[PDB]
């Protein structure tokens, strides 16, 4: 029956077979690895069949929120009200510690392009706008070159793959804002405005880019759809736990011997993932201080939790953190944990779009308090003050960037309050 | 029930002769019964909920000594608050004051929609957020 | 004109970001004259371009 331990994924089950760019990344290389194979038959089965496969696979968003992808793509499976329907692929990839989306674009720019056609067909869209980080200039070019080849081969454009379905794939480059990864702020950027997220309940599936139905999906979420439709949703569901099905890309960075990007089965133990693929922690699994398991947005967890925690949404939620983008950041015992988290709050203070009050003023307020905790120029009573300020940002903002700046502070105060208080005693006795 | 031996008085109530007000400030004044306009510098609407009765403004001259504003009008600061228009009109009639009544101006209901800010083919689309 | 045709008719303001970048690539930075010229060809108010130029970090205003 079901499994208990997860990991040790065979290469024949991996989806991104050119993750390290050691084969041809152009059309001929992609086709030899299975890309664009029998894509016409996928299209002719209609949106219902494609949406069914994603539902069965239990796939969940890979951008950081983890909503059920198959259920999220069914909002666009409605009749036409006279407006065009678009698909926006989120390639902003701005979360600190996250590098997975860079490799998919630069080394497999035909699973992404094929994903747009299959994902677009499910939603009934006419075209796909791929929003790629503005600093990824070289990656955007390879994406354009692959898109050009797809057009020349008849794989996209008019009568895509001989299916009678017209689909155009456009690439639009950002201009250097982390907030443009947010789905609505991404849409506002495509429309020529500032990267300021919109409010809901006007949802992108009802009023989106150019005021039209749209779906915003991560590159990894879109770059695995064609494989699921071919190998089946049953095959994809065979990995990871229940409700955490699938293979996941991981970025293991920080204080590890061999920082790298690898693909691994969901629910893989955190200790195994670092040891097996990343060469372990610098100084062995005893110099470990804390880990940020899902990019800067997620709270850190200390060594005690890291012993047995599994890398999936449900397991990390129970550990008072999240999976996020599966961007594992490892910090050893030589790290200034207060200073490491202070730089993350400075990052969010430089990336706040500045629209809504709690994160315009609150994040800039958390940054200044953190800048004093690092030096210890604060009282212990300000730790609880910092906690309360954090809870006033979380849930009161337009977008989740405010939430993503509260959680790192809360993680620091949850597990490392003794460190913060000791830092303040040292300053107090020195600066009498 | 009310065993008091009441009488009948079929004339309009009028107390001008027993309120002690001089004749000059009964027959020459003009009361204004109105709901105050919202102060346009603020969005609050708590001062637009009751009817007021104010009187006509009269001369104010500068005090020769200090330049202070002087008045000979004893009713210049008189403002009365009433719960309804009919109550205000009743109070003016029984005091012998001629009054102008201005019907309450209520904001009309408005159709608001955050989604109209991003319309596909309408002019409600905003160029900035 | 190739960039402008990547967006639906009646939404030419969607081309501010790529056309501002193209101006910077030609010039190396964005003088106030460059911002106004992008506003003219796209028929967008100049202040809307100033908002985009000041919002994004990659644009060089010096
Ligand atoms: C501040 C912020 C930054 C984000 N950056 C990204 C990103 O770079 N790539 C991505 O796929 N999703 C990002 N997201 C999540 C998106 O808003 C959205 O949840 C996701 O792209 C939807 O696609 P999915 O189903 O593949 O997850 C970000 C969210 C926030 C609040
Ligand atoms: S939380 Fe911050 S980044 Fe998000 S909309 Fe509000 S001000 Fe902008």
């Amino acid at each position: 029956p079901k499994k208990t331990s997860f990991g040790s994924l065979k290469d024949e089950d991996r989806i991104f077979t050119n993750l390290y760019g050691r084969h041809d990344w152009r059309l001929k290389g992609a086709q030899s690895r299975g890309d664009w194979y029998k894509t016409k038959e996928i299209l002719l089965k209609g949106p219902d069949w494609i949406l069914g496969e994603v539902k069965t696979s239990g796939l969940r968003g890979r951008g950081g929120a983890g909503f059920p992808t198959g259920l999220k793509w069914s909002f666009m499976n409605k009749p036409s009200d006279g407006r065009p329907k678009y698909l926006v692929v989120n390639a902003d990839e701005g979360e600190p510690g996250t590098c997975k989306d860079r490799e998919i674009i630069r080394h497999d720019p035909h699973k992404l392009v094929e994903g747009c056609l299959v994902g677009g067909r499910a939603m009934g869209a006419r075209a796909a706008y791929i929003y790629i980080r503005g600093e990824f200039y070289n990656e955007a070019s390879n994406l354009q070159v692959a898109i050009r080849e797809a057009y020349e081969a008849g794989l996209i454009g008019k009568n895509a793959c001989g299916s009678g379905y017209d689909f155009d794939v456009f690439v639009v480059r950002g201009a250097g804002a982390y907030i443009c990864g947010e789905e609505t702020a991404l849409i506002e950027s495509i429309e020529g405005k500032q990267g300021k997220p919109r409010l809901k309940p006007p949802f992108p599936a009802d009023v989106g880019v150019f005021g039209c139905p749209t779906t915003v999906a991560n590159v990894e979420t879109v770059a695995v759809s064609p494989t699921i439709c071919r190998r089946g949703g049953a095959w994809f569901a065979s990995f990871g736990r229940e409700r955490n099905s699938g293979t996941k890309l991981f970025n293991i960075s920080g204080h590890v011997n061999n920082p790298c990007t690898v693909e691994e089965e969901m629910s893989v133990p955190l200790k195994e993932l670092i040891e097996k693929h990343a060469g372990g922690v610098t100084g062995g699994w005893d110099n470990l201080l804390a880990v940020i398991p899902g990019g800067s947005s997620t709270p850190l967890i200390p060594k005690s939790v890291c012993e047995t925690v599994l890398m999936d949404f449900d397991a990390l939620i129970q550990a008072q953190t999240g999976l996020g983008t599966a961007a594992v950041i490892v910090m050893d015992r030589s790290t200034d944990i207060v200073k490491a988290i202070a730089r993350l709050i400075e990052f969010y203070k430089h990336e706040s779009c500045g629209q809504c009050t709690p994160c315009r003023e609150g994040v800039d307020w958390m940054n200044k308090v953190m800048a004093r905790f690092v030096r210890g120029d604060a009282r212990p009573a300000e730790i609880d003050s910092l906690w309360e300020i954090s809870k006033q940002i979380e849930g009161h903002t337009i977008c989740a960037l405010g939430d993503g700046a509260a959680w790192p502070v809360q993680g620091l105060i949850r597990h490392f309050r003794p460190e913060l208080e000791e830092r303040m005693q040292q300053f107090a006795q020195q600066h009498q | 029930t009310r065993d008091t031996q009441l009488i009948t008085v079929d004339e309009k109530l009028d107390i001008t002769t027993i309120t002690g007000v001089p004749e000059e400030h009964i027959k020459t004044r003009k009361a204004r019964i109105f709901v105050p306009a919202r102060n346009n510098m603020q969005s609050g609407v708590n001062n637009t909920k009751k009817w007021k009765m104010e009187f006509d403004t009269r001369e104010r001259w500068e005090n020769p000594l200090m330049g202070w504003a002087s008045t000979a009008d004893p009713l210049s600061n008189l403002v009365l608050t009433f719960s309804t228009k009919e109550d205000a009109v009743a109070f003016a009639e029984k005091n012998g004051w001629s009054y102008d009544v201005e019907e309450r101006k209520v904001p009309k209901p408005k159709s608001k929609s955050y989604g109209a800010n991003f319309s596909w083919n309408k002019r409600t689309r905003v160029s900035t957020k | 004109e190739a960039i402008v045709k990547n967006y639906p008719e009646g939404h030419k303001a969607a081309a501010v970001l790529p056309v501002l970048d193209l101006a910077q690539r030609q010039n190396g930075w964005l003088p106030i004259s460059a911002m106004n010229k992008v506003a003219e060809i796209l028929q967008v108010p100049p202040m809307r371009v100033y908002e985009v130029a000041t919002f994004y970090t990659m644009y060089n205003r010096k």
